[PDB]
């Protein structure tokens, strides 16, 4: 299924947009144009998801101390945060519920600190978004009673705010259309792309390659 | 100094070639952007014309190119000199089909009888060392130079000498001169590289390394010596329409993925 890509040889870059690749023993496999941006975005994303999940699982995830951040919440909203407090700690979001009630956010992870940027209204929405996600069984809690590491086993448990943050970081750092890639740079891209968990889609879910044969 | 060709056959061979030319196919070659080798065995490469990706049989294009160059540059060819000597008598040993010695000597006899013509019209110098009637001591001094920087692979050389006496009919001017140009081009076309199973353990490290070397040499010849020449002087005849296939229309691929 994925082992088909491992049997692909790089030809060269096409229109500074694609990387043309070529495949005896042809059981559903001859020519495929790999989207260079989607290829780099994919490799880059899986590196970012590995970095985040290895950090979170080993308790090495950075949680920068936030000062004077109190957010007004509903009685049920306050109860929803009192419930999943332990869950938000796993992501570096350390807060205390006051008592109408108020959410006293003590700490935040370095990426969320950056994206929030003093917008209490944005931050409230993002935590509520995950609290509701957990509550309505849309997202599972992070089980850390497992004591190598496979980031994709825990990928589904990453809050949407982080997911969004990692997708944009991947896309931004990635190679763009109209960029010059040497045959060697392409060999390397496709070499790493074939070592991905999901090499057939990009960070934003779009297909990373279209066979032409 | 360029030599005058007052031969009726050469002017008739040029008219046939000029009429065969297809403008739409030649417009694809004139503006080609060579991507790379797709199949070393079937002799397939990929080029990009405008926003379209094409699949080219380079063996066919090379056949027609080296046939065209020969017709244009008739009796105005260079010379390729050969410590390591190659004998025509020992070159034909590859064929076990010609079990008889007098049958093997019959081929050499047709070439030496035409040695003066071959060196003056096609720059194929053939010099004997022994007796005037002796056929065992007959070598090949020089081969014509069609493209500067391109040295033809001598793997197909025993077939070239075999087919020059056997296939080429020396009993008609136009058919004989056409036959020799068709034989030189076959020798001049880059060799096929048959596929070998790299993942199979039953093959030695040398077999696997040499196959890679053959693959890398073919791509170098195509990118640096062969395809620039094709983009420059190649005139595509109508029968090559079958050997130039569209595989992708690139604006149809921009639709699948837009700027993130
Ligand atoms: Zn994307």
């Amino acid at each position: 299924s994925r082992s088909v890509l491992a049997k692909y040889e790089v030809i060269n870059q096409v229109d500074k947009k694609f990387i043309l690749i070529r495949c005896s023993i042809h059981n559903c496999p001859l020519l495929v144009l790999v989207d260079q941006h989607a290829c780099d975005e994919r490799i880059r994303l899986e590196e970012l998801f590995y970095s985040l999940l290895t950090e979170v699982v080993t308790g090495t995830f950075v949680a920068r101390d936030l000062k004077d951040c109190c957010i007004e919440v509903d009685r049920t909203e306050a109860d929803l945060f009192k419930h999943y407090q332990s869950e938000f700690k796993k992501w570096g979001i350390g807060y205390e519920t006051i008592e109408t009630s108020l959410l006293e956010i003590k700490t935040l992870p370095e990426m969320l600190t950056s994206k929030y940027n003093g917008d209490k209204d944005y931050l409230k929405m993002v935590l509520l978004q995950h609290a509701h996600d957990l509550k309505d069984f849309k997202k599972l809690p992070m089980d850390l009673s497992h004591f190598k590491l496979y980031w994709w086993k825990y990928s589904s448990c990453v809050p949407t705010v982080f997911h969004e943050i990692l997708n944009s970081k991947a896309c931004r750092s990635a190679v763009m259309f109209g960029d010059e890639l040497t045959r060697q740079e392409c060999i390397i891209l496709i070499s790493k792309l074939s070592r991905c968990h999901n090499p057939f889609e990009c960070a934003h879910g779009r297909p990373s390659m279209v066979p032409i044969a | 100094e360029r030599v005058n060709v007052n031969l009726t056959s050469i002017k008739k061979l040029r008219e046939k070639v000029d009429d065969s030319i297809h403008r739409e196919l030649t417009d694809i070659f004139a503006n080609l952007n060579y991507v790379g080798v797709v199949d070393e065995e079937r002799r397939l490469a990929a080029i990009q014309h405008d926003l379209k990706l094409f699949l080219i049989d380079y063996g066919s294009v090379c056949y027609e190119l080296f046939y065209q160059i020969g017709l244009t540059d008739f009796a105005n060819f260079g010379k390729i000199n050969l410590s390591d000597d190659i004998v025509l008598y020992n070159l034909l040993s590859e064929f076990d089909e010609l079990n008889d010695d007098a049958s093997k000597e019959k081929i050499i006899s047709k070439i030496w009888d035409m040695s003066s013509m071959l060196n003056e019209y096609y720059s194929i110098e053939l010099v004997n060392d022994g007796l005037d009637n002796d056929l065992k001591s007959v070598k090949l001094k020089s081969l014509p130079l069609l493209l500067k920087g391109y040295i033809p692979s001598l793997v197909k050389l025993p077939f070239f000498i075999y087919r020059l006496g056997k296939e080429v009919d020396w009993e008609d001017e136009q058919e004989c001169l056409d036959g020799i140009l068709r034989e030189i081009a076959l020798l001049y076309i880059p060799d096929m590289v048959p596929k070998v199973d790299t993942s199979d353990a039953s093959l030695s490290e040398d077999e696997k390394a040499q196959f890679i070397n053959r693959k890398e040499h073919i791509s170098s010849l195509l990118e640096h010596v062969l395809f620039p020449c094709i983009k420059r002087r190649f005139l595509a005849p109508r029968h090559i329409l079958k050997d130039v296939v569209e595989i992708a229309n690139l604006p149809d691929l921009y639709k699948v993925f837009e700027r993130c």
